[PDB]
C-alpha cells in the first residue's frame, strides 16, 4: 500500500540539494500509475512490508524517497514518466557505487511493474561538488597535446588480436606517422597467451616516440590496463607511466569502484584516462527496460574518465541525432537545460567539473566528414577502423586521407561555407591535392 | 619533413585570402588573437616567442594581417603561428592555432634512446636545427 | 558479409577447451537467422569492415569466433538460439573483466539484430581451473559456523537507514539472540552523514559477541565494506577483520575487478564474502535483451563470492520454479547437465571449484516454510525482513518464530513426512509449543 | 539458558522415537554416524570427545540407539550429539549434527572485554562450568 | 597386498584431466610385475599398511593412484613399463614442488623393487594451464634480440674462475665483439674471495655495451645470480636489471621453489632467464634408476626458464640422436606425439605455453657445424668453449670463425644443398674467404 | 665498421643469385615477404621504413627481386633488409631477416656514459649518421 504509506506526494517541494530520478515506468496490466510510481520510490528507499517500530527511533520521513509527479508518455499510453526525489543525506559523498545501489537497487526486479527504465537524473550541485570529475578534461588535454580547434583522430589496431609485440608496434608506428593523433588497444587485448602485456607496452612506446620524431607532434597509444584485480591494474598503469605514455585506457566492465580508483590515479599521475564502454548496450539499448546511456554519461563524468565512446550519428549505429546531441551536451556543457527532445528532463549545473571528450567510432569513413562535423562538433575523437588500416596504399596513406578530410572540413566550416550541403564537393577539392584521399573516396562511395 | 603541429598543417600552406577568413572566424568568436614565432620546433616547446601583445576587440582582419606580414618579414626563417584565445568561462584557453609561416627546409628531429632498467628506454627528441645557435638556424 | 567471411561454420567441431556462448537472437525484420548469428560471432571477434593485410601476419582463423548452430526457439518463431565458440587462447587467465569484454562487448548495440540476450555459457574446464572460486565455499562455511543440515537464517536491518550506531547495534543484538544466524547491512548503508561506517562496525561487534555469549552459537553480521575506491574498501575490510567478524558483504555494483580483488582478500583473510546483487535486474529481467542471471552465477562462482541472492520461488518474486532451480544448480553442483527447461543449455564440469551459498529474500514468511524447503533445498540462507523485526512481541520473538518453523520443517522432511502437502499442519503442531510462532502464523495467513 | 548449537535445538529435546527416525534418514543418506560428547560447550570447541568410533554401513537404527543410550548413562551430565559424516566427493564433511543429551542446568557464558587500541575490544567467551575441573562440571 | 587393495586396475579409464606417469620398473627377483606396479601406485598415494577407518570419512578412491597398464620392456625381460594415473585434484595448481613430492616421493626407496626410473609424464592440459611457462620464450627472445633464422652463439668465460673483475670483462668484450651473441658466467662463479659479484656485473655491462657499440647488435652476458638465500638472489637479479642486462642465469641446484620464484621475477622484469642444469646427471644418467631428463624438461618449461642445456649429439656427450631429438621436441613443440623411439610415451598438448630455447655445449667446434645444424635445428644456442677463447689468433678471431661457419651452414641449408653430406666442403668454401676459420679448421680436424 | 644485424651479415654481401635462393626458401616456408629500409642503424630501431606492403602468396622469386632492386635504386644509401613473417600459430613473427643493401661507408656508433649512483653508468649508443638529418646521411 505505497501511495498511502507516504511515498506518493504530489505536493512535495523539490529542494536544490535533492537527487532526482526520472524513470520510465510500465505498470502491470491492472495497477494504477500513481501506485506504480509510489512502489518504485518505496521499494528503493524504506520499503518494509509490515509495520516496524524501529522507524520511530529515526527521522523516518527523511529516508523515504518521494514520488512527486507522474505523466503519461507522449506517444505510448501504457508508459508513464515518474519523478522521484531522494534526500541528499541518503548518499555517500564521492561514491558512484553508493549512488548506484541506492537508485537502481531493487526496483527493476519488482512485480507490480512490467518494465522500468531510468532515463535521467538531476544530481544536485552540492553532491556533484564531492566528486573529482575528469582526471584531465578536454581543456587540459588539448593543452597537453597542443592540438586545438579540431577533432582528434584515432583508430583501433587491426587485427584486434594476434600480432606479436613487434608486429603490433609496426601498425602503431604507421598509423601515427600517417597522421592519426592516437591509436588504441582493443577493449579485448589485455594479456593473453599469444601476447603478454609488457612487450606490447615496450614496443608501443618505441613506435610512439618514433612517430613524434617523424611528425613533430605529441602522439599517444591507449595502452589497455584492464586486469582482473586492482593490484594487477596498478602494475600496468605504473608501467605506462614509467615509459612516459600520455594516455591509458580502461574497459567499463572493470566496474565502478575500480574506475574511480583509476580516475584518482590518472589525476595524480598526469595521465589521460580513456573509458571504453564495452558491454553498455545490454541495459542501455531497449527503450522500455534498463538505464539510458545519458545517466551513464553523468556518472562517468563525475567519476572522472577523460574520454568515453558517445555515439556516431551516421554509420553502424545510425542512432537518433537529437538524442546523441543530448549525450554530447551532458559530457561537454557547464550546464544542461531541460529539453524533452534531447531526452534531458532536468536542468543541471555541472558545478565547474571538467569536460569529458566524446569518442565516435563504428563504421565511419572520410566520405562522411561533413556530417560528422555537423553532428558531432569540434570536441570529439573520431575513431576510424578498417577506414585506416585497409587503405590499398598502406596504413600511412589511410591515416593521411582521414586527416586531410578532417582539416579541409574544419577549414570550410570556419570559412562559413555551407559545409553540410557543400561537403561532398569540399571533399573532392581536397582530394585534388591528395591522392590518398581520392583513393579513399573512390573506394568508399557506395558504402552500404 | 613537414612539421604537423597546427590545426591545418595537413593542408597546403594557407594563402593570405585563407588566413583572412580564419581571422573573420576568430573575430566572430570574440577571441584575443596572438602571433607567436619560434625556431625550436620541439612539440613540447610550449612557449614560442610573442610578436607584440595579443590583439583584443579586433573588428577587422586588416591590422591582424598587417602584423602577420610584419612578423614574416622580420622572422622569415622561423615558424610563425596565429593563436586564438577564448576567455569563455570553463574554456579560458587556446581554441585554434595554425601555422602561417614555415622555414624553407625542415630537417626534423634526432631520436635519442638512453637504455635504462631491463629493456626500458628513456627517449629524447631534439630538433636538428637546435644543435645550432638561434641566430644560425634555418 | 559475415556468413561468407568464415564466421558461420555448421561443420566446426567444438573442442573441450572452447568457451561456448548461447545467445538468444532477434534478427532485424529482413535479415536471415544464419546471417544474424554470424554477425554476432564476427562483431565480437575479428569484426573489420574492409579487408586488412595485417590479418595475414597472424594465425587469423584462431581469433575468429564461430557461429556453429542455430535453432528457432520453441515457441517464438521470431527468435533463434545461436551457439558460438571462442578459442581458449583469446582470454586472460583468471579475468572476469576480460571474459566479459570479449563476450558481451559490441554485439548488444549491433543493428542487424533487434534484440539479443546471452542465455548461457560453457566455460571449459581448463579456463575454470585458472580462477580461485569461492573464498570460503559452503562446506568450509558450515564447518566454521558449526551449523549443518539446515538452511541458515538472516534478515536485513529495518529501517534500512537512520538508526544511530548504538540504536543499530540494538536491532542486531535482538535478532541474533532471538535465533537468526546472521543479520545484515542493507546494500545502501555504506558511510553517510547520518551514520559513518566505523561506529557501526564497533557497535555491531559488541552486539554479535553479546549474542554468541547468550546463545552459545557463532553469530555474524554482514558488515558492508562497499566504498568508492579500492583503498577505501580495503580500510573497511581490514577493520571487520581486526574486530574478528566472521563475514563481510559487498554490493555487485562495485564491479568485477573490485569483486575479484575482494575475493582474493577474503580467501587470504579467512572471511566469508557475501555478494549483494543490487542492480542486476536492469539486464537480467527482460526475456529478449541483456544477460540471463545464470551466466552471472557462473561468473560470480568463478570470481569467488561465498553467497549470492539467487531467487525465492514464492513471495515478491514468484519467478519460475524450474528456472530458479537451474540457478541453484549452477551455484551448488560439481557438474551441470544440460536441461532445456531449467535453461541450462550445456553440460559443464565445475572442476572442483567450491560451492556458493544461494540466498533467498523478498517478502518471505514462516508461513511458507514448507514450500521454501521444498523449492530451495537445504543449502540456502533464508532472509527475512519485516518477517522478523515487526513481530508484535518484539525482535527476539520474530527471530524465534522463524527458527522454530525452519527446524520443525527440516525435522519433518527427514522423517519422510510429505511436508509439502502436510506443511501447514506441521507448522500448526510446532506453533502449539511456540507462542511466538502461533502469533506469526495468525498474523501472516492471508498475506497477499 | 539453552545452548542452541545443533540442527534441532530450537525444538523440544527429541524423543527416542524422533531420534530413531533421524538415524533412518542418515542411513538412507549413507552417512558414517558418530556419537560425541563434551562438557566445554564453547562454540569454538570443535573437537568434542568421541564415544567409540563412528559406525559405518549401519543398516538398522538399533545399534546406534544402543550406543546413544550407553553414552547417556555413562555421561549423563555432558552434552552429547550425533553427527552424520558424508563421504560424497566435494562434501566430505558433516551434513547433520544434533543434540541428544543436555546437562540439567546450563549457566551459560562469561563475556570478557579486553580494551585495546582506541575504542576496539578483544572479546573472549568462557563457559561458566569451565571455571571448574572436568570431573566437577554440571 | 597392493593389487588387491585397489591400486591395480587394468580397466581404469584415463581421463583428460589425469596426471599420468610412466615408470621403468625393476621388480625384486621374486615379485610379480603387476604387484610391483601396484606397489609404486600405492606407495606414492594412499599407502597405509593396516586398515584405517578415517579413509571412510573421505571419497577414498579419488586419492588413490591407479596402476592401469604394465608392459615388459622391448629388450630387457627383467624390466617393465608401468603406467599410473593420478587425479588432478591431488595437486597444488602451479606448484612444481607439490607435483614432484607427490610423484617421486617414497617409491624410489621402496624394497619390493630393485630399481625404478621415471621416464615420462603426461601433464594434463588443465594442470599445464595453471603454470606461467617461460618468462620470455623463444619467440619474444628473438624479437628482443632482433636475431632470426639461425641458432644463437655463446661461450663460457675461460678460465671459469680467477680473473679479476676487470680482466674478466676483457674476455667478455673480446668474445662479443668477435661475433658471439652471448658470453656466460660459469655455473661455479657466484661471489668468492677472489672476486665478489658486484664488480663482475659492473665491468661486464661496460664490456657488453662496448661490444653493442662495436657491432651494432644487442649483446648480452648471462650474469649468474645464484646465491644461498632468496633475498641474496633478489639483490643480484635487481642489480642486473638496474644495469640493463638483457639476461641473467640461475643454476638448477638452487632448487625448484627458487626457480619458480625467479621465473616470475623474470616475467615481471623483462629479463631472459637461462637455467644451467649443473648436477642433473646424478639421477638422469643411469638407464635403470632415477628420472629421465625429458621429465625435467617438462617441469622446467612449466616453471618458466627460457634456456636449458639440452644435449649435443656429437662431442663430449655423443648421446643418442633420437632421444636428444625427443628432448628438443618437449622443449620446443606446441604438441608432443607419442613416439617410442624418442622416448615420448604420451601425446601431450602444451596448452600454448611458450617455448624454451635448448642449449648445446660440451666439446663442440666449428668443424661440426653441419651435424650440429642437422641434429639440433635452428632454435638452439650453440655454446663454444676452448673453441673460441683459445684460437691462436685471439678471442675475437675464435668468435668470428664460429659465426662465419654457422652462417655459411644455414645459408647452405636454405639453398637446399645436401649440407650433411656436403658440409666439410661448405666449411672449406667459407674458410676461403675467412682466415680465422681456416686456422680453426686446420687446428681441429683430428679432434678425438 | 660493418653492422652485423641480419642472418648472414658475417658472410660477404649476397649476390642476386644468392638472394633469389633465399626467396625460394621463404616461399617454400609459406612466408609473407617484406622489404624494409632505414638510415638509423641503431639495434633498438625496431621499426624500419616499409617499402610498400609485404608480398603474400608469392610463387616465383621474380616480383620480389624486382622490388628489392627498385628499393636499392630509390634508397641506395640506406640499409635494406628482407624479412620473412611466419603466420604459423605459436610463431606468428619473423623467422628470417637479412641485409640486401648497405651504405658505402658505415662510421658506427658513439657510446655515451652518464654517471649515476656509486659506480653505475646509464649508457646510450647513437649512430654517428643520426647526428645528421635523414636526408643528409651516408
Amino acid at each position: 500500500p505505497y501511495a498511502k504509506m507516504g511515498y506518493w506526494n504530489p505536493d512535495y517541494q523539490v529542494k536544490d540539494t535533492d537527487v532526482l530520478a526520472l524513470f520510465r515506468v510500465t505498470p502491470q496490466p491492472g495497477v494504477d500509475p500513481i501506485e506504480a510510481a509510489a512502489a518504485v520510490a518505496g521499494e528503493s528507499s524504506t520499503a518494509t512490508w509490515t509495520v516496524v517500530w524501529t522507524d520511530l527511533l529515526t527521522a523516518a520521513d527523511l529516508y523515504r524517497a518521494k514520488a512527486y509527479k507522474v505523466d503519461q508518455v507522449p506517444n505510448n499510453p501504457e508508459q508513464y514518466f515518474a519523478y522521484i526525489a531522494y534526500e541528499l543525506d541518503l548518499f555517500e559523498e564521492g561514491s558512484i557505487a553508493n549512488l548506484t545501489a541506492s537508485i537502481i537497487g531493487n526496483v527493476f526486479g519488482f512485480k507490480a511493474v512490467k518494465a522500468l527504465r531510468l532515463e535521467d537524473m538531476r544530481l544536485p550541485f552540492a553532491y556533484i561538488k564531492t566528486f573529482q570529475g575528469p582526471a584531465t578534461g578536454v581543456i587540459l588535454e588539448r593543452e597537453r597535446l597542443d592540438k586545438f580547434g579540431r577533432p582528434l583522430l584515432g583508430c583501433t589496431t587491426k587485427p584486434k588480436l594476434g600480432l606479436s609485440g613487434k608486429n603490433y608496434g609496426r601498425v602503431v608506428y604507421e598509423a601515427l606517422k600517417g597522421g592519426l593523433d592516437f591509436v588504441k588497444d582493443d577493449e579485448n587485448i589485455n594479456s593473453q597467451p599469444f601476447m603478454r602485456w609488457r612487450e606490447r607496452y615496450l614496443f608501443v612506446m618505441e613506435a610512439v616516440n618514433k612517430a613524434a620524431a617523424a611528425t613533430g607532434e605529441v602522439k599517444g597509444h591507449y595502452l589497455n590496463v584492464t586486469a582482473a584485480t586492482m593490484e594487477e591494474m596498478y602494475a600496468r598503469a605504473q608501467l605506462a607511466k614509467e615509459l612516459g605514455s600520455v594516455i591509458i585506457m580502461i574497459d567499463l566492465v572493470i566496474g565502478y569502484t575500480a574506475i574511480q580508483t583509476m580516475a584518482k590515479w590518472a589525476r595524480d599521475n598526469d595521465m589521460i584516462l580513456h573509458l571504453h564502454r564495452a558491454g553498455n548496450s545490454t541495459y542501455s539499448r531497449q527503450k522500455n527496460h534498463g538505464m539510458n546511456f545519458r545517466v551513464i554519461c553523468k556518472w562517468m563524468r563525475m567519476a572522472g574518465v577523460d574520454h568515453i565512446h558517445a555515439g556516431t550519428v551516421v554509420g553502424k549505429l545510425e542512432g537518433d541525432p537529437i538524442i546523441t546531441r543530448g549525450f554530447y551536451k551532458t559530457l561537454l556543457l557547464p550546464k544542461l537545460e531541460r529539453n524533452l527532445q534531447e531526452g534531458l528532463f532536468f536542468d543541471m549545473d555541472w558545478a565547474s567539473l571538467r569536460k569529458v571528450m566524446p569518442v565516435a567510432s563504428g563504421g565511419i569513413h572520410a566520405g562522411q566528414m561533413h556530417q560528422l562535423i555537423h553532428y558531432l562538433g569540434e570536441d570529439v575523437v573520431l575513431q576510424f577502423g578498417g577506414g585506416t588500416i585497409g587503405h590499398p596504399d598502406g596504413i600511412q596513406s589511410g591515416a593521411t586521407a582521414n586527416r586531410v578530410a578532417l582539416e579541409a572540413m574544419i577549414l570550410a566550416r570556419n570559412e562559413n561555407r555551407d559545409f553540410l550541403t557543400e561537403g561532398p564537393e569540399i571533399l573532392r577539392e581536397a582530394a585534388k591535392n591528395c591522392g590518398a584521399l581520392r583513393t579513399a573516396l573512390d573506394l568508399w562511395k557506395d558504402i552500404t | 619533413m613537414r612539421i604537423t603541429q597546427g590545426t591545418f598543417s595537413f593542408l597546403p600552406d594557407l594563402t593570405d585570402e585563407q588566413i583572412k577568413k580564419q581571422i573573420d572566424y576568430m573575430i566572430s568568436k570574440k577571441l584575443a588573437i596572438g602571433i607567436e614565432y619560434t625556431n625550436d620546433i620541439h612539440p613540447r616547446n610550449s612557449f614560442w616567442e610573442m610578436w607584440g601583445l595579443p590583439l583584443f576587440e579586433v573588428t577587422d582582419p586588416a591590422p591582424v594581417l598587417f602584423e602577420i606580414n610584419a612578423c614574416r618579414k622580420a622572422k622569415s626563417n622561423f615558424y610563425i603561428k596565429v593563436v586564438g584565445f577564448s576567455s569563455e568561462r570553463g574554456i579560458e584557453s587556446t581554441i585554434i592555432s595554425f601555422i602561417v609561416n614555415r622555414p624553407k627546409h625542415e630537417p626534423g628531429f634526432n631520436l635519442i634512446r638512453q637504455e635504462d632498467k631491463s629493456r626500458s628506454i628513456k627517449y629524447s627528441i631534439q630538433a636538428y636545427e637546435t644543435y645550432k645557435p638561434e641566430d644560425q638556424r634555418y
